[PDB]
Protein backbone atom coordinates (compact mmCIF):
# COMPACT_ATOMS: atom_id res chain seq x y z
CA UNK A 1 0.00 0.00 0.00
CA UNK A 2 2.36 2.61 1.56
CA UNK A 3 5.83 1.32 0.11
CA UNK A 4 3.95 1.19 -3.39
CA UNK A 5 4.10 4.79 -3.62
CA UNK A 6 6.91 4.59 -1.49
CA UNK A 7 8.95 2.75 -4.71
CA UNK A 8 7.07 5.33 -6.94
CA UNK A 9 8.43 8.63 -5.32
CA UNK A 10 12.04 6.88 -4.89
CA UNK A 11 12.04 5.96 -8.97
CA UNK A 12 10.82 9.54 -9.70
CA UNK A 13 13.65 10.71 -7.56
CA UNK A 14 16.38 8.12 -8.79
CA UNK A 15 15.21 9.00 -12.40
CA UNK A 16 15.47 12.76 -11.05
CA UNK A 17 18.92 12.68 -10.30
CA UNK A 18 20.32 11.61 -13.68
CA UNK A 19 19.52 14.58 -15.56
CA UNK A 20 18.40 17.82 -13.96
CA UNK A 21 19.76 20.60 -11.96
CA UNK A 22 21.11 20.65 -8.19
CA UNK A 23 17.86 22.63 -6.93
CA UNK A 24 15.98 19.90 -9.00
CA UNK A 25 17.79 16.97 -6.99
CA UNK A 26 17.51 19.19 -3.46
CA UNK A 27 13.98 19.12 -4.03
CA UNK A 28 13.63 15.70 -5.29
CA UNK A 29 15.63 14.23 -2.02
CA UNK A 30 13.14 17.10 -0.03
CA UNK A 31 10.42 15.01 -1.11
CA UNK A 32 11.89 11.79 -0.62
CA UNK A 33 13.01 12.69 2.66
CA UNK A 34 9.19 14.17 3.58
CA UNK A 35 7.68 10.55 2.31
CA UNK A 36 9.87 8.69 4.30
CA UNK A 37 8.38 10.71 6.90
CA UNK A 38 4.99 10.23 6.33
CA UNK A 39 5.53 6.33 5.46
CA UNK A 40 7.17 6.28 9.16
CA UNK A 41 4.14 7.62 10.43
CA UNK A 42 1.47 6.23 8.69
CA UNK A 43 -0.25 9.00 6.84
CA UNK A 44 -1.59 8.00 3.02
CA UNK A 45 -2.92 11.65 1.82
CA UNK A 46 0.76 13.11 2.57
CA UNK A 47 2.23 9.95 0.40
CA UNK A 48 0.24 10.41 -2.11
CA UNK A 49 0.60 14.24 -2.25
CA UNK A 50 3.86 13.76 -2.27
CA UNK A 51 3.90 11.45 -5.26
CA UNK A 52 2.12 13.96 -6.56
CA UNK A 53 4.67 16.76 -6.76
CA UNK A 54 7.59 14.16 -7.65
CA UNK A 55 5.71 13.86 -10.52
CA UNK A 56 5.33 17.37 -10.97
CA UNK A 57 8.84 17.91 -10.69
CA UNK A 58 9.84 15.09 -13.01
CA UNK A 59 6.94 17.11 -15.42
CA UNK A 60 9.33 20.23 -14.91
CA UNK A 61 12.17 18.25 -16.05
CA UNK A 62 10.55 17.45 -19.44
CA UNK B 1 13.75 5.60 21.89
CA UNK B 2 16.05 5.12 18.38
CA UNK B 3 12.70 5.30 16.45
CA UNK B 4 11.64 8.83 17.40
CA UNK B 5 15.28 9.96 17.07
CA UNK B 6 15.67 8.80 13.76
CA UNK B 7 13.19 10.89 12.36
CA UNK B 8 13.73 14.05 14.48
CA UNK B 9 17.48 13.50 12.37
CA UNK B 10 15.09 13.62 9.44
CA UNK B 11 13.19 16.35 10.61
CA UNK B 12 16.68 18.59 11.05
CA UNK B 13 18.19 17.56 7.73
CA UNK B 14 15.08 19.08 6.13
CA UNK B 15 15.44 22.05 7.74
CA UNK B 16 19.29 21.79 7.27
CA UNK B 17 18.46 21.52 3.16
CA UNK B 18 15.86 24.65 3.95
CA UNK B 19 18.53 26.91 5.03
CA UNK B 20 22.26 25.18 4.36
CA UNK B 21 24.66 25.18 1.60
CA UNK B 22 25.69 22.47 -0.38
CA UNK B 23 28.95 21.02 1.76
CA UNK B 24 26.11 21.44 4.72
CA UNK B 25 23.21 19.28 3.22
CA UNK B 26 26.43 17.41 1.86
CA UNK B 27 27.52 16.62 6.13
CA UNK B 28 23.90 16.36 6.99
CA UNK B 29 22.85 13.81 5.07
CA UNK B 30 26.14 11.61 5.25
CA UNK B 31 24.93 11.58 9.19
CA UNK B 32 21.41 10.80 8.25
CA UNK B 33 22.70 7.63 6.55
CA UNK B 34 25.52 6.84 9.34
CA UNK B 35 21.97 6.84 11.12
CA UNK B 36 20.52 4.97 10.13
CA UNK B 37 23.46 2.59 9.80
CA UNK B 38 23.53 2.64 13.36
CA UNK B 39 19.67 2.23 13.44
CA UNK B 40 20.48 -1.18 11.46
CA UNK B 41 22.58 -2.62 14.20
CA UNK B 42 21.34 -1.13 17.53
CA UNK B 43 23.59 1.26 18.39
CA UNK B 44 21.44 4.02 19.87
CA UNK B 45 24.41 6.20 21.43
CA UNK B 46 25.78 6.68 17.78
CA UNK B 47 22.14 8.11 16.51
CA UNK B 48 22.17 10.64 19.33
CA UNK B 49 25.62 11.48 18.61
CA UNK B 50 24.32 12.14 15.47
CA UNK B 51 20.87 14.19 16.30
CA UNK B 52 23.45 16.39 18.50
CA UNK B 53 25.93 16.79 15.55
CA UNK B 54 23.31 17.06 13.14
CA UNK B 55 21.41 20.02 15.83
CA UNK B 56 25.25 21.37 15.90
CA UNK B 57 24.79 22.37 12.02
CA UNK B 58 21.61 23.72 12.44
CA UNK B 59 22.52 26.12 15.21
CA UNK B 60 26.00 27.29 13.69
CA UNK B 61 24.36 27.42 9.95
CA UNK B 62 26.70 30.76 9.51
CA UNK B 63 29.84 29.85 11.19
CA UNK B 64 30.78 26.75 10.54
CA UNK B 65 34.23 26.26 8.93
CA UNK B 66 34.72 23.52 6.20
CA UNK B 67 37.56 22.62 7.49
CA UNK B 68 34.93 21.27 10.44
CA UNK B 69 32.54 19.93 7.81
CA UNK B 70 35.49 17.70 6.58
CA UNK B 71 36.61 16.56 9.91
CA UNK B 72 33.01 15.60 10.44
CA UNK B 73 32.70 13.72 6.72
CA UNK B 74 36.12 11.39 7.80
CA UNK B 75 34.67 11.02 11.07
CA UNK B 76 31.42 10.12 9.72
CA UNK B 77 33.13 7.93 7.10
CA UNK B 78 35.54 5.92 10.25
CA UNK B 79 32.27 5.31 12.24
CA UNK B 80 29.75 3.86 9.33
CA UNK B 81 32.94 1.49 8.59
CA UNK B 82 33.25 0.51 12.73
CA UNK B 83 29.45 0.05 12.71
CA UNK B 84 29.38 -2.63 10.03
CA UNK B 85 31.45 -4.70 12.48
CA UNK B 86 27.65 -5.26 14.61
CA UNK B 87 26.10 -6.44 11.37
CA UNK B 88 26.66 -9.98 11.57
CA UNK B 89 23.69 -11.85 12.37
CA UNK B 90 21.57 -10.17 9.85
CA UNK B 91 20.04 -11.34 5.91
CA UNK B 92 22.91 -10.84 3.08
CA UNK B 93 21.01 -8.48 1.79
CA UNK B 94 20.48 -5.85 4.21
CA UNK B 95 24.50 -6.74 4.56
CA UNK B 96 25.31 -5.66 1.67
CA UNK B 97 22.91 -2.73 1.42
CA UNK B 98 24.69 -1.39 4.90
CA UNK B 99 28.35 -1.88 3.46
CA UNK B 100 26.62 -0.06 -0.11
CA UNK B 101 25.64 2.80 2.32
CA UNK B 102 28.74 3.00 4.17
CA UNK B 103 31.01 2.98 0.87
CA UNK B 104 28.13 5.87 0.02
CA UNK B 105 29.32 8.06 3.06
CA UNK B 106 32.81 7.06 2.82
CA UNK B 107 32.68 8.74 -1.29
CA UNK B 108 30.30 11.78 -0.22
CA UNK B 109 33.86 12.48 2.76
CA UNK B 110 35.91 12.53 -0.15
CA UNK B 111 34.84 12.66 -3.44
CA UNK B 112 33.74 15.68 -5.89
CA UNK B 113 29.84 16.54 -6.47
CA UNK B 114 29.22 14.15 -9.54
CA UNK B 115 30.64 11.56 -7.92
CA UNK B 116 28.36 12.11 -4.68
CA UNK B 117 24.91 12.13 -7.40
CA UNK B 118 26.51 8.66 -8.48
CA UNK B 119 26.95 7.24 -5.36
CA UNK B 120 23.42 8.57 -3.87
CA UNK B 121 21.77 7.10 -7.41
CA UNK B 122 23.26 3.72 -6.77
CA UNK B 123 22.35 3.71 -2.98
CA UNK B 124 18.64 4.67 -3.80
CA UNK B 125 18.73 1.63 -6.58
CA UNK B 126 20.28 -0.50 -3.35
CA UNK B 127 17.35 0.63 -1.62
CA UNK B 128 14.97 -0.49 -4.20
CA UNK B 129 16.73 -3.69 -4.78
CA UNK B 130 16.51 -4.47 -1.14
CA UNK B 131 12.40 -4.46 -1.55
CA UNK B 132 12.86 -6.47 -4.23
CA UNK B 133 15.13 -9.15 -2.45
CA UNK B 134 17.18 -8.40 -5.86
CA UNK B 135 20.66 -9.97 -5.10
CA UNK B 136 22.47 -10.23 -8.47
CA UNK B 137 22.55 -6.52 -8.68
CA UNK B 138 23.08 -5.29 -5.14
CA UNK B 139 26.66 -7.42 -5.10
CA UNK B 140 27.21 -5.25 -8.51
CA UNK B 141 26.22 -2.04 -7.05
CA UNK B 142 28.01 -3.28 -4.10
CA UNK B 143 31.17 -3.73 -6.34
CA UNK B 144 30.21 -0.63 -8.17
CA UNK B 145 30.47 1.47 -5.04
CA UNK B 146 33.91 -0.19 -4.60
CA UNK B 147 35.38 1.15 -8.06
CA UNK B 148 34.40 4.44 -6.52
CA UNK B 149 35.46 4.80 -3.00
CA UNK B 150 38.98 4.48 -4.30
CA UNK B 151 38.78 6.09 -7.92
CA UNK B 152 38.26 8.73 -5.60
CA UNK B 153 40.92 8.24 -2.40
N1 LIG C 1 17.68 7.68 1.78
C1 LIG C 1 18.35 8.80 1.14
C2 LIG C 1 17.62 10.14 1.35
C3 LIG C 1 18.37 11.28 0.65
C4 LIG C 1 18.46 10.98 -0.85
C5 LIG C 1 19.21 9.66 -1.06
C6 LIG C 1 20.62 9.78 -0.47
C7 LIG C 1 20.52 10.07 1.03
C8 LIG C 1 19.77 11.39 1.24
C9 LIG C 1 19.77 8.94 1.72
C10 LIG C 1 18.46 8.53 -0.36
N1 LIG D 1 26.07 20.55 -4.92
C1 LIG D 1 25.32 19.37 -4.49
C2 LIG D 1 24.45 19.82 -3.31
C3 LIG D 1 23.66 18.63 -2.78
C4 LIG D 1 24.65 17.56 -2.29
C5 LIG D 1 25.49 17.08 -3.48
C6 LIG D 1 24.56 16.48 -4.54
C7 LIG D 1 23.64 17.58 -5.06
C8 LIG D 1 22.79 18.05 -3.89
C9 LIG D 1 24.44 18.77 -5.60
C10 LIG D 1 26.28 18.28 -4.02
Amino acid sequence: DLEDLLEKIKDIVLKVMDIGDDETIKRAQKLLIKAELAVENKDLKEVEKLLKEAEKVYKEVK
Amino acid sequence: NIKETLQKIKEVVLEIMDKGDDEQIKLAQSLLIVAEIAVAVGDKETVEKMYKEAKYILDNINSITDEEIKKMLEEAAKIAKKLLEKAKDLPEEERILLRIKALVIEVMAYGDDETIKEAQKLLIKAELAVKEGDLETLKKILKEMEKMVKEVK
